[PDB]
């Protein structure tokens, strides 16, 4: 059967950072016949050091034991040999010692369904744990569970779904943390995408001198085909050329979808720079990025 | 049109390779030939030159040494799957030697069926072998790795000899 | 707890991408509404208000009808699967809508249940259909495209007027 | 069974550039009798542009035609229509007439094995075709085909297969090139991988004063790992810290595998800046690129 003289328990321990650790090197019997030894024949070495024999402890004949305390290293490679008789030392097993620490329950979950892209999940990843740990983004309808999402070695705090969103269905969401010490879920929540939703910016910026007076700026733009889902909010910011910040029209003068503005009491034959960005009606999901800025210039008086 | 040279090129790659695990393994795992070997049950067939295959000087004749340098290249594919497992990560090239081998074989079964009459079939991929050996479990799987390795440093070793003299 | 202002929500976004579908087909293909529609033989069932559903103003009453409504829902997810390989390139979201749908019917389902005593089950998803869909080849898939499209405007056009009526 | 009153002939053409099409539309006996009409009653669209009906020609009353010459359109979508009764018109069929031409030749076919890399092959695609077009390096020992290695859209004149080189062994190579309106194939090209190998360059370059001598400073370096392939070759390169060009070791004193070199009539207390590369010693296969630089200094006279 293709088969050893013996073993060392736990068979590949992983441990948490300053624990205790306790192996067992056990010979068989056959074994322990057919070279005339038993557990007093056993030497410990570690990455290649001799444990020194005091540290030892013959549990019975058979076996022979090394308690690591306060363990303080990553990893640790035990072995156990038999010194048969001849001074002829042979290896009978060995165990890599694996330590580090469980994970901390994912927090500050979020979502976000940026247009044109899946659905997307951060959450901060706590403590370092030194051990390779998975994190899956795990979401479902009541009646029905997608494909679970897992995080890449790279970017671990996060996670885009490989499905489409799908608005006006809430979604229960959550993140599942897990190495060899240890899984936890952080909190559920729950939500409808159609509140997470993150609209490209209005494009296509025009600046055109609708009226005829030298006072007027008429905004025009495309809006991002997600008008198709929600209504839109905007946020119009314009300055003079040379203006070093941006003002702003009032948030109330544009909460609702529309396709242009006209700006008033814009100073006479005086260039202005517009940016406008868009987001759900209700304030609830998140701001676009700002449009390419768009110029324009009044007349004269 | 019997590449002798070239056949021993791939006998001392392969040999280089070998070595390269055997340095691999005794860095990471301790086991290093004559200093520190298995206390373990040698329990699997490996192919190895008898004298039953008169390879030596005395005796020689390529029909009966051919067919076993042949036999065990092709025997050795199974094997160096299992090597692959276990050094892939670690040593460059370990992953060709299951085709290399292949190639002594193929090479070296065509000098047979030239040699003789008797036609010759590369043998069977030990597919419940190789699910045997790929089935080990945790430390034990070293000591595969060990006398596999050793027995195909002896083989590849005396290919090398048989091949360099015969003129 | 009948959410239909959110089922609304969904019809008018199916709507939206229905309309998107013959906008996009009528582009790229001449095959418009009511402008050159195709000279071919209609031939499969698809999901329509009977006067036998009870649904306009007269005659009205929940049960009849919302088992039209679901059941015509869940036969849309085939189609859907089928419109996503026409569409899927050239609509945004044409992809999500087997889902959309399937959740019209899982909701409705769940108002008739309550509503009688009568338990319903979603029917079942027709592989088969899908099959024969899907195995229509070149310009007649176009056909296909427009009649369900012609077929699931109607019906979701009907469930928002049927939802909207419900007290 | 979901169907149609006629059909247009041939499919999906994908025809040459500058060649003539014909479009053959013709119509089912049922569909003729249930709005009564004949090939007479169809009309030719492109691109949404009635074809006027002086370029058609009814072939027999079932099938009406139209030819296009010397196609110069890439692609063009051609409508059948039958105009029934009542000035209605409605449509039979439509096929989209793509044009392009057909692939020339890969020439110029070389590979490449570098260290570390699985084997890559170049090749020439030669004139533009203006149609979706594949290419595939096929690759086969006497005995055995290796998977055919796809090129990447982005990357059409290269691949990279994705089986390990196999020293000592013959292979055989060649490039296919496919697109609707044709396959074909490069010469043939056949060697053994270990002619084609770019190893990496020598690394851990260290200038060391060896001898007690102001004219002397012995290079140290690391061989690639492909040392265990080839006998390795070298080019070693030094200058003085100030000059502007390179001088370098006669080829034939670096010729065979080393770690070191002593360079010598180095002038006292001057800065020497040196470099090095390697490939397989008969010249065969590819130089390596430099390592990295590696300076000394010479001792005071």
């Amino acid at each position: 059967l293709l088969d050893p003289c013996g073993y060392i328990s736990p068979e590949s321990p992983v441990v948490q950072l300053h624990s205790n650790f306790t192996a067992v090197c056990v010979l068989k019997e056959k074994c322990m016949d057919y070279f005339h030894v038993n557990a007093n024949y056993i030497v410990w070495k570690t990455n290649h050091f001799t444990i020194p024999k005091e540290q030892y402890t013959i549990i019975n004949r058979t076996a022979s034991s090394v308690t690591f305390t306060d363990i303080a290293s990553l990893n640790i490679q035990l072995t156990c040999n038999i010194l048969t008789f001849g001074q002829l030392e042979q290896n009978v097993y060995g165990i890599t010692i694996i330590s580090g620490l469980p994970p901390e329950k994912p927090k500050n979950l979020s979502c976000i369904v940026n247009e044109g892209k899946k659905m997307r999940c951060e959450w901060d990843g706590g403590r370092e744990t030194h051990l390779e740990t998975n994190f899956t983004l795990k979401s479902e309808w009541a009646t029905h569970k997608f494909a679970d999402c897992k995080a890449k070695r790279d970017t671990p705090t996060s996670c885009t779904v490989d499905y489409s969103t799908v608005y006006f269905v809430n979604i229960e969401v959550w993140v599942e943390a897990e190495n060899a010490l240890g899984k936890v879920t952080s909190d559920h929540i729950n939500f409808d995408p159609v509140y997470k939703v993150k609209p490209n910016p209005p494009h296509n910026l025009s600046v055109i001198n609708s009226e005829e007076l030298s006072s007027i700026l008429k905004l025009t733009w495309t809006n991002p085909s997600i008008k198709s889902v929600i209504i839109l909010k905007y946020n119009i910011q314009y300055r003079t050329k040379d203006a070093s910040t941006w003002s702003q029209i009032p948030p109330e003068d544009t909460a609702s979808t529309r396709s242009s503005f006209t700006v008033q009491d814009l100073k006479p034959f005086t260039e202005y720079v517009f940016r406008i960005r868009c987001m759900k009606e209700d304030g609830k999901g998140y701001w676009s990025d700002w449009s390419e800025e768009a110029s324009g210039i009044t007349y004269e008086d | 049109e019997f590449e002798k040279d070239l056949l021993i090129q791939r006998l001392n790659w392969m040999l280089w390779v070998i070595d390269e695990c055997f340095r691999d393994l005794c860095y990471r795992t301790g086991i290093c030939k004559g200093i520190l070997e298995p206390a373990a049950i040698f329990h699997l067939k490996l192919p190895a030159i008898n004298d039953t295959d008169h390879c030596g000087l005395i005796g020689f004749n390529e029909t009966s040494c051919l067919k076993k340098l042949a036999d065990g290249f092709f025997e050795f594919e199974v094997l160096f799957k299992f090597l692959t497992t276990e050094f892939g990560k670690s040593v460059i090239n370990v992953d060709v030697m299951e085709l290399l081998t292949k190639t002594l074989g193929w090479d070296i079964q065509e000098e047979l069926n030239k040699l003789t009459k008797t036609h010759y079939s590369p043998p069977k991929f030990d597919r419940g072998l190789l699910g045997r050996l790929q089935g080990l479990k945790y430390w034990v799987r070293h000591f595969a790795s060990f006398y596999v390795l050793s027995a195909m440093e002896k083989f590849a070793g005396q290919a090398v000899r048989v091949l360099d003299s015969i003129p």
